[PDB]
């Protein structure tokens, strides 16, 4: 069947950057359509670009033969320049004594509507997420609970990280069950730099509760440096606009932001825990 | 006991060099060029020392348009089958005096590479330096990071010493 690693989301209703079949034992590719490579022992780079007037949407490596290991212990491709929504990404793999082939496509959409928001919703958001899970709740509180089988780290205390098909995902803080979702946000390529900062409605039936993040981010290794977001100041009933601010190690490509609104929120949510 | 001279090249297909002699000298260098849309790959200014090997990796000039890429002609070795595709051949053989170490025929596997070692063409009185030989030791053994001996895991791995009693030296109870 094959080993699938994906960055992105697919879609059936657009176009392929290009698709090549490439040798992994080969020393070096060959530069198909104008394209470098970087074959080692351990690492696979294909430098591509295009020279298209699009942006890329999703990248499926495809591995032979099929080897039972799990995708969700670490991770494989990454673009480490660019990424997924950009014209072009450094595109890294990392190879096995087994694989020994592998099958590249890349897909764009029209740079004019390069957006992400009618793929990474789905239909109904309030009981499944951008990964497709499901939701779980706990009746100690009420309130949402933790996922224990993909790839996560941390760094300082209370702080979520998740990691999967090439997306970073974080919760701030928690969600309860009764909140209802009003709507989401998109940040393009050309308003993303080193720190930016966000400005949503905290008034009436817009009281903040919950806000998530999902982003594609590049890195310069296999273990990447997770950018700090903190949030500033606090969200009260006073202050009528909210604002979180982010602050940045590596450069983000893509950005997308859900508001969670209850107003019986007291605006602050943290366990009974030290 | 003859001048050390080295091996002329038998061909270098797509390209040329620089200059042609009947024989090489001791020291002598010699220029690889490739012609147009060909890659060159390898040391081009090569001069072969004492030990009657050039310097440096094969050169190679390499268009890029099959499933697996040129193996090179080596020097005094002389390659049959223009073909580069999946499941295709090549045959390597040595000229006049000389013998050939290495794969006689390489096949192109799925992977994309070749089935076998890239060959040479060797005579009688050369000899291969200590300092290569544990460096081909090394790398062929381990795996380059330091250096480690990896294997399966929850495996281990078996040696097999084998020696020979033959009527040469077989002193002193294998002295070294
Ligand atoms: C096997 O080959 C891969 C490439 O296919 C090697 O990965 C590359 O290694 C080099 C050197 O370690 C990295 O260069 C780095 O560049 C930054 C840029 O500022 C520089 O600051 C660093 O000091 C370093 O020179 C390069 O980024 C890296 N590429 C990737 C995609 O990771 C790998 O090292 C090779 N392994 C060996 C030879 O054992
Ligand atoms: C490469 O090396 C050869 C041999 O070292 C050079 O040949 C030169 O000229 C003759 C022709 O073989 C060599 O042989 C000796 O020459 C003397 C005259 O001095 C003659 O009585 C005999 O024929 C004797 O065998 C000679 O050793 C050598 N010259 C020197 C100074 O050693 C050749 O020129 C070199 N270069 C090339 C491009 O071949
Ligand atoms: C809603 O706003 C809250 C207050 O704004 C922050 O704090 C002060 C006012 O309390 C802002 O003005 C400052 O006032 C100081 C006097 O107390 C001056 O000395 C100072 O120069 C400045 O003018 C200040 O700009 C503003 N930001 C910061 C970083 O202090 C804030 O506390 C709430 O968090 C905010 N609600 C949100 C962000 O959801
Ligand atoms: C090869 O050597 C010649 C002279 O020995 C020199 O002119 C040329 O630049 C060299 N080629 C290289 C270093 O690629
Ligand atoms: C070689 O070994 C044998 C027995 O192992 C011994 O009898 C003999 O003396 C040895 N030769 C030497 C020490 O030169």
């Amino acid at each position: 069947d094959g080993d699938e690693y994906f960055i992105g989301k697919y879609k059936e209703k657009d176009e392929t950057l290009f698709f090549a079949s490439y040798g992994l034992k080969r020393d070096p590719c060959q530069i198909v359509l104008g394209y470098k490579c970087s074959n080692n022992q351990t690492h696979f780079v294909l430098n591509f670009k295009t020279n298209k007037k699009s942006c890329i949407s999703a990248i499926k490596l495809t591995s032979y033969p099929k080897i039972n290991q799990n995708s969700d212990l670490t991770r494989n491709l990454y673009c480490q320049t660019g990424g997924i929504g950009t014209d072009n990404c450094k595109l890294v793999f990392k190879k096995r004594k087994r694989q020994i082939a592998a099958n590249i496509e890349i897909y764009g959409i029209p740079a004019k509507k390069c957006s992400f928001k009618d793929r990474y919703i789905g239909a109904d958001p309030l009981h499944v997420d951008s990964y497709g899970l499901s939701y779980q709740f706990d009746q100690e509180h009420g309130w949402n609970l933790e996922r224990n089988n993909i790839f996560k780290d941390t760094r300082f205390s209370t702080e979520v990280f998740y990691h999967k098909n090439g997306l970073f995902n974080t919760q701030i803080t928690y969600l309860a069950e009764e909140d209802s979702f009003s709507e989401a946000r998109e940040i393009t390529a050309k308003d993303i730099k080193k720190k930016f900062s966000i400005i949503l409605p905290n008034e009436e039936y817009k009281r903040i509760s919950f806000l998530d993040v999902y982003w594609f981010q590049e890195t310069m290794r296999k273990k990447p440096k997770y950018p700090y977001i903190h949030y500033n100041g606090e969200c009260s009933n006073e202050n009528k606009t909210c604002e979180l601010v982010f602050d940045t190690d590596e450069l983000m490509t893509y950005a997308l932001v859900k508001v969670f609104t209850n107003p019986e929120s007291d605006g602050s949510r943290l366990k009974e825990e030290d | 006991c003859r001048a050390i001279h080295c091996p002329r090249p038998h061909d270098f297909e797509n390209g040329e060099y620089w200059p042609r002699s009947p024989y090489y000298n001791v020291s002598d260098e010699i220029s690889f060029h490739c012609y147009d849309g060909y890659t060159l790959r390898g040391s081009a200014n090569r001069t072969c020392q004492v030990n009657g090997r050039w310097s440096g990796q094969t050169a190679i000039c390499d268009n890029g348009a099959g499933y697996c890429s040129n193996p090179g002609i080596p020097i005094g070795t002389r390659k049959v089958g223009s073909q580069y595709r999946l499941e295709d051949s090549v045959t390597y053989h040595c000229s006049r005096g000389l013998t050939l170490r290495g794969s006689q025929r390489r096949t192109c596997q799925e992977g994309g590479s070749w089935s076998g070692t890239e060959p040479s063409c060797q005579d009688s009185f050369m000899y291969d330096t200590p300092q290569e030989v544990a460096e081909a030791f090394l790398s062929s053994l381990t795996e380059t990071i330091k250096r480690k001996i990896v294997l399966d895991p929850s495996g281990s791995m078996n040696i097999y010493l084998v020696l020979d009693g033959s009527d040469s030296i077989g002193a002193s109870n294998f002295t070294g």
